[PDB]
RNA sequence: AAAUGGAUGGCGCUGGAGCGUCGGGCCCAUACCCGGCCGUCGCCGGCCUACGCCGCGACGAGUAGGAGGGCCGCUGCGGUGAGCCUUGAAGCCUAGGGCGCGGGCCCGGGUGGAGCCGCCGCAGGUGCAGAUCUUGGUGGUAGUAGCAAAUAUUCAAACG
RNA sequence: AGGCGGCCGCCCCCUCGCCCGUCACGCACCGCACGUUCGUGGGGAACCUGGCGCUAAACCAUUCGUAGACGACCUGCUUC
């Protein structure tokens, strides 16, 4: 499999992938824009604080009908939400990226996330029952997740 | 607003008004200004201001605050005001203000009995309520589908 | 059209921008006009409703 | 600086825009090819100013300089050696151009034979090792 | 570069026309003393026209719609808005080039002030016609700053009277100097070629 | 030292009310306020001078930010001394209200 | 004297930017003139693809409709190109280079992995924006409405 | 809506700080544009340099309830 953004040098770079994992695409995109470009220890502390709701994740693009929070003013934005499950899956992907840095034998402290990406996946269909005896589909929207991490100097 | 002059000492209640988080703040508001009052070269630049203030201004407003130590509230922040002095000429108004800097002003010194005196405040809070409780409009009768 | 029973209109339109105030200490919109004849005095106070 | 053909004048094209189809900007199910709008209301047919311009016979180029490359030759496609050797008589007006499905092994032999016969080849240095 | 125009005894529409044409070409023009602009016609009709203009407003939300400026500088500025193509991004740069000031600012206390002759009351109005004062009109309609502007204008006229005596003193000294001698070697050539 | 060119302000295009004619320009030119006055300026040349962040020149010494579009005066235009002009490439129409140099080129005294 | 706030177009305009009489200049449409270029038509000319070649002159709008031309295009068939290709064809993409007034085409670059085209004739189920078109897919609406008929759960431990 | 304007006393130099006249060179780049400018323009990223100083404040977490649909708003949180 390939990756968008072939990195600057694969010697100092490690990478990770997630294929067909049951999350929401929109929540994972809005939390990936929160993570992207931050150091890895700050990102791990951040995604441990998201699941305990001490610090939030801003919503920027998919901002429809999302209520306000006080914690959003760190990001210069007015709308925030605390996705548990997206933060858990992205924490697991960061742990896999940590283990791949361990296998390639790098400086485990000074990684940053140079590139991250989330895109939609082939969705699965259930169905509901709406009035006058009608059927309407009820479909998920899982995502594929790429991340490319690079050593800071 | 021409220029503002504050007094030689500023109490902790006013400093707590200037700050937001007194627990976090290092109290550093108004130290260099009091040092300007203290030193002699500061006074020369300071006494030049009251010479200019007599010359141009129509209105002099005096900044004061409440003593929160006497009150049984929990707030402990002094509220600041502007109080326009409606006395005579600007010279004696400014002499009155510099004569009474850092003094207490009792209520009996300004108001008097039987004086018809207006009140300005902020009303009660009743929250985001509806039309019939806001504008005192009339209820629709019982038979109305979707709301009365 | 021609409502057939004219009512005094509810509320006042003069107070229309109904709004939480920008300040909870009630500021003074205007102080009364001075004269040079009177001796020097003040015109305001703070108070606490009990 | 290759062959410098005969006298070719300052070519005028009268418009260089390759005229677009009406409402092809608004959709992507309309490709960019021109097609005569035959509506009963259409502003392009009514020729309102500020709308697009229909191609017609007035925009045509000069018969002296029709089908002229800016180098000064008229182009002519070629597959192999014999069809290259037909231009042995008229090289100073008609340039050769090797077709896209000619392989490199025969393509270098064609460009070498053209270099002997002094015939302009407009894409001589593509698809090499 | 800057055309500093006076406003006493000019006409509203004429001065607006000349400023509006000069501002589209780039010469940055500043209209000073806006309160002294005279409007032709009887000023009862002038307040009647501007009062009906106040009556013209949107009935659904008066915040969105016709802003009725009351200061006379803003009156003249709205009149020049009505004559420049402001919805285009040409006239918006033109209005940003244009500046206007009721009263006189401290740079324009001392900068020299031009007077447009094609817009003067003296030139345009046949003398038995009635005119207006835009200061009178603005004080009747909502501009609450006449009593400040009158005081400041008295103050600056008092300062200009103390400057003019000094300048006339210098000119008396230089004509005493030209009454003295030994400039006359050059003055024959100068009178031959237009002193 | 000293300025050799006369000052002129680009006023717009030759136009009707609705449509323009972009192959010709108009020039309000300072010091000229009469049809009789705008006769000396026929046949002179005009140049538009501007800046660009690439570095391209003519024999004026060294590479500069400066670029210039040339052209020349055709004929008088109206009573108010305004002057038609034709350039080699048409105007950017950025220059409405920006000064176009009128040079003392073809002097005919 | 009429209902939302508004219309000599607006701003405005009074030794006029109004009314009536006029003058001298000045502005400009695809109209006119001059000049270039394309096509149609006509009148020819030459014993130079004679279905080509030049020359002259007048003219060119257009729905319903009618003809002519198309070295415009798709798919197949006989003939032909000592056609083209595993040293890379078809198809696809392309801020690349061009041609034609266009229908469209040619080359460059990258994918791609086994067939493809030019010309002269021939034959068609032969060219898409629509038909509340058919089938297949995906958006905005949107992480929103909504997971509320019948009272109700709480603590500790265990396996994990 | 003021930072430019002016005076005085001292400081190292100019007595060509301007006109008329004598004298000879300076790139004379051999016909040619975008030249002269207010510019030691305006803004941002950094690099070495001497001198003068400075050692914070928001927002969150929490608490209040004069305020709240959520935000927003009023407040408290010194080791006495
Ligand atoms: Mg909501
Ligand atoms: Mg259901
Ligand atoms: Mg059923
Ligand atoms: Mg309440
Ligand atoms: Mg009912
Ligand atoms: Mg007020
Ligand atoms: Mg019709
Ligand atoms: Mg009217
Ligand atoms: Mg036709
Ligand atoms: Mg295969
Ligand atoms: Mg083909
Ligand atoms: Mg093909
Ligand atoms: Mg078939
Ligand atoms: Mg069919
Ligand atoms: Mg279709
Ligand atoms: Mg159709
Ligand atoms: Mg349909
Ligand atoms: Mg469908
Ligand atoms: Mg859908
Ligand atoms: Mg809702
Ligand atoms: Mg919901
Ligand atoms: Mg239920
Ligand atoms: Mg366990």
């Amino acid at each position: 499999v390939r990756y968008s953004l072939d990195p600057e040098n694969p010697t100092k770079s490690c990478k990770s992938r997630g294929s067909n994992l049951r999350v929401h695409f929109k929540n994972t995109r809005e939390t990936a824009q929160a993570i992207k470009g931050m150091h890895i220890r700050k990102a791990t502390k951040y995604l441990k604080d998201v699941t305990l709701q001490k610090q939030c994740v801003p919503f920027r693009r998919y901002n429809g009908g999302v209520g306000r929070c006080a914690q959003a003013k760190q990001w210069g934005w007015t709308q925030g939400r605390w996705p548990k499950k997206s933060a858990e899956f992205l924490l697991h992907m960061l742990k896999n990226a940590e283990s791949n840095a361990e296998l390639k034998g790098l400086d485990v402290d000074s990684l940053v996330i140079e590139h991250i990406q989330v895109n939609k996946a082939p969705k699965m269909r259930r169905r509901t029952y709406r009035a006058h005896g009608r059927i309407n589909p009820y479909m998920s929207s899982p995502c594929h997740i790429e991340m490319i991490l690079t050593e800071k100097e | 607003t021409f220029k503002t002059v504050f007094a030689e000492h500023i109490s902790d209640e006013c400093k707590r008004r200037f700050y937001k988080n007194w627990h976090k703040s290092k109290k550093k508001a108004f130290t260099k200004y009091c040092k300007k009052w203290q030193d002699e070269d500061g006074k020369k630049q300071l006494e030049k201001d009251f010479s200019s203030m007599k010359k141009y201004c129509q209105v002099i407003r005096v900044i004061a605050h409440t003593q929160m130590r006497l009150l049984p509230l929990r707030q402990k922040k002094a509220h600041l005001m502007e109080i326009q002095v409606n006395g005579g000429t600007v010279a004696e108004k400014l002499d009155w203000a510099r004569e009474r800097l850092e003094q207490q002003v009792p209520v009996n010194q300004v108001f008097g009995q039987d004086e018809m005196i207006d009140v300005i405040g902020v009303t009660k809070g009743k929250g985001y309520k509806g039309v019939t409780s806001r504008w005192h409009t009339k209820k629709l009768p019982r038979k109305t589908h979707r709301g009365l | 059209s021609h409502r057939k029973f004219s009512a005094p209109r509810h509320g006042s339109l003069g107070f229309l921008p109904r709004k939480r105030s920008s300040r909870h200490r009630g500021k003074v919109k205007s102080f009364p006009k001075d004269d040079p004849s009177k001796p020097v005095h003040l015109t305001a106070f703070l108070g606490y409703k009990a | 600086a290759a062959l410098r053909p005969l006298v070719k004048p300052k070519i005028v094209k009268k418009r260089t825009k390759k005229f677009i189809r009406h409402q092809s900007d608004r959709y992507v199910k309309i490709k960019r090819n021109w097609r005569k709008p035959r509506g009963i209301d259409n502003r392009v047919r009514r020729r309102f100013k500020g709308q697009i311009l229909m191609p017609n016979i007035g925009y045509g180029s000069n018969k002296k300089t029709k089908h002229m490359l800016p180098s000064g030759f008229r182009k002519f496609l070629v597959h192999n050696v014999k069809e290259l050797e037909v231009l042995l008589m008229c090289n100073k007006s008609y340039c050769a151009e090797i077709a896209h499905n000619v392989s490199s092994k025969n393509r270098k032999a064609i460009v070498e034979r053209a270099a002997q016969l002094a015939i302009r080849v407009t894409n001589p240095n593509a698809r090499l090792r | 570069q800057v055309l500093v125009l006076d406003g006493r005894g000019h006409l509203l529409g004429r001065l607006a026309a000349i400023v509006a044409k000069q501002v589209l070409l780039g010469r940055k023009v500043v209209v000073v003393r806006c309160e002294g602009i005279n409007i032709s016609g009887n000023f009862y009709r002038n307040k009647l026209k501007y009062l009906a203009f106040l009556r013209k407003r949107m009935n659904t939300n008066p915040s969105r719609g016709p802003y009725h400026f009351r200061a006379p500088s803003r009156i003249f500025w709205r009149t020049v808005r009505g004559m420049l193509p402001h919805k285009t991004k040409r006239g918006q740069a033109a209005l940003d080039r244009l500046k206007v000031f009721d009263g006189i600012p401290p740079p324009y206390d001392k900068k020299k002030r031009m007077v447009v002759p094609a817009a003067l009351k003296v030139v345009r109005l046949k003398p038995t016609r009635k005119f207006a004062y835009l200061g009178r009109l603005a004080h009747e309609v909502g501009w609450k700053y006449q009593a400040v502007t009158a005081t400041l204008e008295e103050k600056r006229k008092e300062k200009a009277k103390i400057h003019y005596r000094k300048k006339k003193q210098l000119m008396r000294l230089r004509k005493q100097a030209e009454k003295n001698v030994e400039k006359k070697i050059d003055k024959y050539t100068e009178v031959l070629k237009t002193h | 030292s000293g300025r050799l060119w006369s000052k002129a302000i680009f006023a717009g295009y030759k136009r009707g009310l609705r449509n323009q004619r972009e192959h010709t320009a108009l020039l309000k030119i300072e010091g000229v306020y009469a049809r009789d006055e705008t006769e000396f300026y026929l046949g002179k040349r005009c140049a538009y001078v501007y800046k660009a962040k690439n570095n391209t020149v003519t024999p004026g010494g060294k590479p500069n930010k400066t670029r210039v579009i040339w052209g020349k005066v055709t004929r008088a235009h109206g009573n108010s001394g305004m002057v038609r002009a034709k350039f080699r490439s048409n105007l950017p129409a950025k220059a409405i209200g920006h000064r176009i140099r009128v040079m003392l080129y073809p002097s005919r005294i």
